[PDB]
DNA sequence: AACCGAGCCAATCAGAGCGAAGTGA
DNA sequence: TTTCACTTCGCTCTGATTGGCTCGG
């Protein structure tokens, strides 16, 4: 479970690598920090979506709940960009 | 340095997440467990035994 | 408005680059032929992080799909924001302090106050 | 001078993906 | 009773995990 509370570090560190110049290096420190930030990002947004689902007496968190939670929590750019992505997944 | 007022849209969820992480810290001790040198004994022993080049790299 | 978070707290060249990156993300998410089996992050591990919350019961396949994409954009824009501080200090190595410095520029990152203490 | 630590390499096997079966509202 | 929408099962197969050395900082 201790490895399960984060996304795999190699996957996170690869995305960081592609974000930086070819000559750039990343401290193990920074990879672990990013790993912790990403996991909080998921849990923070999920918690907001989860509480609204419990209030409306719905057992299932869906894509639309994640987008609504993103807007509520001040990730408006994320929600708006992913809105088209969800509708194309559903068709 | 901790501010009194943070992002108004996030503050209440931040408090609830602090409560949620405290409860996971009580039951699993995960917030303070720390990181193991390696996750898996099998993958460790693998890496240790593997044929290596003179530069300490895994061989071609 | 909706896109304030893209440029929030950034100056000069950094503003143009992050805006161009977000226009690149928007163009990609608006594209018509996605393969929903191709992601940088595993869906099962995203779903496990969500299920760490005992308040969460059942999760639609939609949610980890949105997060896979969302988390990529998050990691990318924060790493690009953090790199600014490495360049400021004439370093080729990204350090934890570079991420901490980046978080302080936008209130969008306030939810990480406990993950990366100030 | 001495020290610190991230990239480099690729094979195993933990586990991610997936179809089938199980669950319940 | 069947249907719907998820979980859990069973299994196949793949890509994340992994450390000794170098040499710039």
């Amino acid at each position: 479970k201790e490895q399960d509370r984060w996304l795999p570090i190699a996957n996170v560190a690869r995305i960081m690598k592609l974000a930086l110049p070819e000559n750039a290096k990343i401290a193990k420190e920074a990879k672990e920090c990013m790993q912790e930030c990403v996991s909080e990002f998921i849990s923070f947004i999920t918690s907001e979506a989860s509480e609204k689902c419990q209030q409306e007496k719905r057992k299932t968190v869906n894509g639309e709940d994640i987008l609504f939670a993103m807007t509520s929590l001040g990730f408006e750019n994320y929600a708006e960009a992913l809105k088209i992505y969800l509708s194309k997944y559903r068709e | 340095e901790s501010p009194l007022y943070v992002n108004a849209k996030q503050f209440h969820r931040i408090l609830k997440r602090r409560v949620a992480r405290q409860k996971l810290e009580e039951q699993l001790r995960l917030t303070s467990k720390g990181r193991k040198p390696y996750l898996h004994e099998s993958r460790h022993n693998h890496a240790m035994r593997r044929p290596r080049g003179p530069g300490g790299r895994f061989l071609t | 408005g909706t896109w304030a978070n893209v440029n929030q707290g950034l100056q000069g060249t950094a503003r143009d680059i992050l805006t161009t990156y977000w226009q690149h993300v928007i163009n990609h998410l608006e594209s018509d032929n996605h393969d929903y089996k191709i992601h940088q992050l595993p869906l099962a591990r995203i779903k496990k992080v969500m299920k760490a919350d005992p308040e969460v019961k059942m999760i639609s396949a939609e949610a980890p799909i949105l997060f896979a994409k969302g988390c990529d954009v998050f990691i990318t824009e924060l790493t690009m924001r953090a790199w600014i501080h490495a360049e400021d200090n004439k370093r080729r190595t990204l350090q934890r302090s570079d991420i901490a410095a980046a978080l302080s520029k936008s209130d969008m990152f306030d939810f990480l106050i406990d993950i990366v203490p100030r």
